[PDB]
């Protein structure tokens, strides 16, 4: 459902 | 939000989405009160009966959003948390009394057309506006029914007399709470629901035309049940704690 | 200090579609 966010943020 | 409408673009530029990193899911709403501070409900972060206890690194705040699920490139900003502060006397054991938490962002967010802080009330704004019959506004991306919106939802609801609030529930109500919603006979509906937690209940001052956050979406029994009401953290009653945290840290 | 004044509404002197319901209740 949720569109993937930039992995920069998930760091 | 049950029985609300799609928000307009830029209608609630203080609206914040609490976003879990993995699984990537919407946790709660929240609100932007300065370029570095976000206000939410303590139960969004800490609720031991459900084994909920999030820390800083569990979380991302997304600001400037409209679409629930899209990553809104060049419009939203996603921030990391530096520190979470829960009210020391938040009562998760009984009635969610003092349901409030602050989150300090790791860096300040830049304001834009879509990102802008709400005011916190002073004593006389609270006195003037927090009256039964006066309507405030609740926003969120939570459930549409007690199913999830594509877009930020909005609903306007009247404050309800304190005795009506008490007589609607078996839960012990405190002075740190108020309730909002239409009576069964009033023939209008609407309520927050799951996923709206931690979001803003705001009112527009008729004196200076500013938006003030009077409440935080706290708890309810069902969503939009007749004879039931939404209960909100009384932000002004807890502003002393807010001030304390902010200018200590 | 700019709190509670929305770039796309108050700042431009534009009203959103339901804010009148709020103000009519006060
Ligand atoms: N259903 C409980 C009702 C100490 C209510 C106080 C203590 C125990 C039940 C609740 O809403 N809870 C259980 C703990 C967290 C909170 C919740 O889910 N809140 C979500 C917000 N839900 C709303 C629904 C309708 N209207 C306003 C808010």
């Amino acid at each position: 459902d949720f569109e993937e966010i930039p992995e920069e943020y998930l760091q | 939000i049950v029985e609300g409408s799609d928000a307009e673009i830029g209608m609630s530029p203080w609206q914040v989405m609490l976003f879990r990193k993995s699984p990537q899911e919407l946790l709660c709403g929240a609100s932007l009160i300065s370029d570095r501070w976000v206000l939410t409900a303590a139960h969004c972060l800490l609720y031991p009966p459900w084994d909920k206890n999030f820390t800083e690194n569990d979380l991302l705040v997304r600001i400037g959003k409209h679409s629930r699920t899209r990553y809104e490139r060049n419009i939203e900003k996603i921030s990391m948390l530096e520190k979470i502060y829960i009210h020391p006397r938040y009562n998760w054991r009984e009635n969610l009394d003092r349901d409030i938490a602050l989150m300090k962002l790791k860096k300040p967010v830049a304001f834009s057309d879509y990102i802008h802080p709400v005011c916190l009330p002073d004593r006389e704004t609270a006195a003037s506006l927090l009256q039964a019959g006066y309507k405030g506004r609740v926003t969120g991306w939570g459930n549409l029914k007690e199913g999830q919106p594509s877009v930020l939802q909005v609903v306007n609801l009247p404050i309800v007399e304190r005795p009506v609030c008490k007589d609607s529930t078996r839960i012990r109500i405190t002075d740190n709470m108020f309730c909002a919603g239409y009576k069964p006979d009033e023939g209008k509906r609407g309520d927050a629901c799951e996923g709206d937690s931690g979001g803003p209940f705001v009112m527009k001052s008729p004196f200076n035309n500013r938006w003030y956050q009077m409440g935080i979406v706290s708890w309810g029994e069902g969503c939009d049940r007749d004879g039931k009401y939404g209960f909100y953290t009384h932000v002004f009653r807890l502003k002393k704690w807010i001030q304390k945290v902010i200018d200590q840290f | 200090a700019d709190c509670g004044l929305r770039p796309l509404f108050e700042k431009k002197s534009l009203e959103d579609k339901t804010e009148r319901e709020l103000l009519e209740s006060y």
